[PDB]
Order: C-alpha cells, then sequence, then structure tokens
C-alpha cells in the first residue's frame, strides 16, 4: 500500500494514474466524504484542490478529472512545493484547457487533437481558429501560497 | 470576416430590468470561452462573468447572483439578462471572448451602455512624452504571478480596447513591431519603439483584475 501512496514522481492531470490495489499520517490536509478499490494520483495547483470535491464545477473538476455524484471515497492532499518546484523551473505537467463538453464521472481521455473554435477544418494544423488543447503549468519556489503544486491521492472504495 | 456585434441600450429605473444581447459570426458561441467586461466612466475595467463550453457559470462577487448569463446555440448569440438593477450601476458593457493562455480577450464588441436613474498598481501615472522618443510603462503586481499571464491593452477614447501582448513577451496578430513588453516576477515593463490609456490585465485568479491605467 505505501509503495503506491508516495513515490518519486507523479502523473499529470489529463492522464491521471488510475493505480489499482489488489498517530495520523504526516499529511496536513485530510477530508472524507463518506465514512471516516482504486487509488488515483496526480498533481494540481494549490488553490484548485477544492474542485476535486464531490460534485463541483470549474476548470479541472469538469474538464480533466471528475468525481461522481454521491461519492463513496475519501480525498487526501499535502503541499509538495519542495520536491516538485525548482529554481530552474519545470514544465512537464499538463492540463487540458479546450474541450467540447464535460467529462462523465471517472472518465479520462488521452489525445492531442486541435480544438476547432470556429468553423474551419484547419487540415489538422494549428491556426487562427484552431488551438492546442493541452497547456502546461509553470513552477518556481518563490510564488505565493496557492500557486504551489499539491500532490493529490484520492481513494475510491 | 469575424466580429462581435452588440445591440442594447436604454435608461431603466432601479426597479426595472433589461436584456443585453451580443451576436457572433465566424465561430460558434457554444465552442470557446465567453465573458462580459464592464467599464465605468473614470474607472478601470472590471470582470462580470464567464461562461465555459459545457454550461458552467461563474459570477463576480460584487454581482454574486442577481444577474444571469445565457447563450443560445440555435441563434449563435450571447445573452446577458440583468435583474433588479441597483443604483449607481451605470457603465458600458463589453462583449468579449476569452482564450486565457493563447490570448486574453482577443476580440471585443463595440460596447453599449446601460444607465440607471491581486490588486495591481500603475507606477508611471499620467506620463506625457513628446513624440519621437521611447516611453517605459511599469506595472507592479502583488502576489508575483508567473511570467506567462499578464497582457497589455490599448484603448483609444471611446472605443473597444485591443490587446498588444498576451504572454508578456508575444505580440498579438496584426500588431506593429514598435511594441515590446518584458519583465518577469513582480514587475512588467512595456515600451513603444497614438495616445490612449494603457491597462494591465491578469488572469490566473477567480476574480481577475485590471490596472487603473495611465494617460500617455
Ligand atoms: C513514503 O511512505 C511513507 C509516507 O506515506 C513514509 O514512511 C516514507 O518515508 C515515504 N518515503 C519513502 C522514500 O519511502
Amino acid at each position: 500500500f505505501d509503495e503506491v501512496f508516495n513515490a518519486t514522481r507523479f502523473a499529470s492531470v489529463y492522464a491521471w494514474n488510475r493505480k489499482r490495489i489488489s498517530n495520523l499520517a504526516p499529511f496536513f490536509t485530510f477530508k472524507c466524504y463518506g465514512v471516516s478499490v482504486y487509488a488515483d494520483s496526480f498533481v494540481i495547483r494549490g488553490d484548485e484542490v477544492r474542485q476535486i470535491a464531490p460534485g463541483q464545477t470549474g476548470n479541472i473538476a469538469d474538464y480533466n478529472y471528475k468525481l461522481p455524484d454521491d461519492f463513496t471515497g475519501c480525498v487526501i492532499a499535502w503541499n509538495s512545493n519542495k520536491l516538485d518546484s525548482k529554481v530552474s523551473g519545470n514544465y512537464n505537467y499538463l492540463y487540458r484547457l479546450f474541450r467540447k463538453s464535460n467529462l462523465k464521472p471517472f472518465e479520462r481521455d488521452i489525445s492531442t487533437e486541435i480544438y476547432q473554435a470556429g468553423n474551419k477544418p484547419c487540415n489538422g494544423v494549428a491556426g487562427f481558429n484552431c488551438y492546442f488543447p493541452l497547456r502546461s503549468y509553470s513552477f518556481r519556489p518563490t510564488y505565493g501560497v496557492g500557486h504551489q503544486p499539491y500532490r493529490v491521492v484520492v481513494l475510491s472504495f | 470576416e469575424v466580429q462581435l456585434l452588440q445591440s442594447a441600450g436604454g435608461l431603466v429605473q432601479p426597479g426595472g430590468s433589461l436584456r443585453l444581447s451580443c451576436a457572433a459570426s465566424g465561430f460558434t458561441v457554444s465552442a470557446n470561452y465567453m465573458s462580459w467586461v464592464r467599464q465605468a466612466p473614470g474607472k478601470g475595467l472590471e470582470w462580470v462573468s464567464v461562461i465555459y463550453p459545457g454550461g458552467s457559470t461563474f459570477y463576480a462577487d460584487s454581482v454574486k447572483g442577481r444577474f444571469t448569463i445565457s447563450r443560445d446555440n440555435s441563434k449563435n448569440t450571447l445573452y446577458l439578462q440583468m435583474n433588479s438593477l441597483r443604483v449607481e450601476d451605470t457603465a458600458v458593457y463589453y462583449c468579449a471572448r476569452d482564450l486565457s493562455v493563447a490570448g486574453a480577450f482577443d476580440i471585443w464588441g463595440q460596447g453599449t451602455l446601460v444607465t440607471v436613474s491581486i490588486v495591481l498598481t500603475q507606477s508611471p501615472g499620467t506620463l506625457s512624452l513628446s513624440p519621437g522618443e521611447r516611453a517605459t510603462l511599469s506595472c507592479r503586481a502583488s502576489q508575483s504571478v508567473s511570467s506567462s499571464y499578464l497582457a497589455w491593452y490599448q484603448q483609444k477614447p471611446g472605443q473597444a480596447p485591443r490587446l498588444l501582448i498576451y504572454g508578456a513577451s508575444s505580440r498579438a496578430t496584426g500588431i506593429p513591431d514598435r511594441f515590446s513588453g518584458s519583465g518577469s516576477g513582480t514587475d512588467f515593463t512595456l515600451t513603444i519603439s497614438d495616445f490612449a490609456v494603457y491597462y494591465c490585465q491578469q488572469y490566473g485568479s477567480s476574480p481577475y483584475t485590471f490596472g487603473q491605467g495611465t494617460k500617455l
């Protein structure tokens, strides 16, 4: 169990590791939406952890990772500025930005197709009305609280 | 051609209410982000609403509730309905799309007024310079957000504002080479080599914010 909870790297948001399983913990934030299986894990910005509550709208909760209604699992998070962020700056974390519609609960998608903001085929090449859907984060240690990356490991019973 | 054409107006009493309509051509309004920017006389711009594709709605705290933003897929327009308009709510309302990373309010409507019965600062102030020399405009933020967020605007007297640079380093399309902006961290500097009021924009937070602006 511990070998899945905490490791040396984490997956980006649009491709969240649906990792399988088959005297409190020293993590400051802890909240359960059921009683006091599949464990997922990814990295999201500090202020945007709230959207991973059961049933809320936003930018990540409905376009990248969506919990179901009447949720039957807990959520965990803890600040991870030190390990992730660096003075040089890292850019290997992506989140989907332009998507046609919402996401069904516990649905994920991996794809790189240009979003057609208007009415133009674009021949698959980015242009005025065609955009790349995935845009990356930017991390640096000397940022305000909320912009720092947070590691999230949701438990779904 | 692509443009936002807006049709509304009037002078309604504190009890009353009216409807604001904005129509778009060249792109389906049910595809990209849409918002509504409000400018009051003598004050900088302010954010009022965002609609995402998929129907999620967001509102400013000052106008939390009491408004409603609805889009009509069939007619390819954008609708805003104001209910229970208070006193001292008069201002010109702008219709503008949103890209938020590749662009910041790329194309704007002509702007129509409705009449009723992270804080940024602008260091340069009302800086006046003779023609033929370079000018430096400095914008200072609070939380020291990432370098790829702030964008700069130009607004001639009584017209829709336009964007110059969206990523603080990449000029917009159809922009002369004489405009350049730089700076990372807590300060952002833009320089020229056309008199207007130049604003600082920043996304990355729920409420957004605009600078007070400077008079050239
Ligand atoms: C990972 O597992 C637990 C925290 O859940 C902790 O005891 C351990 O030190 C962590 N780090 C490593 C490198 O195992």
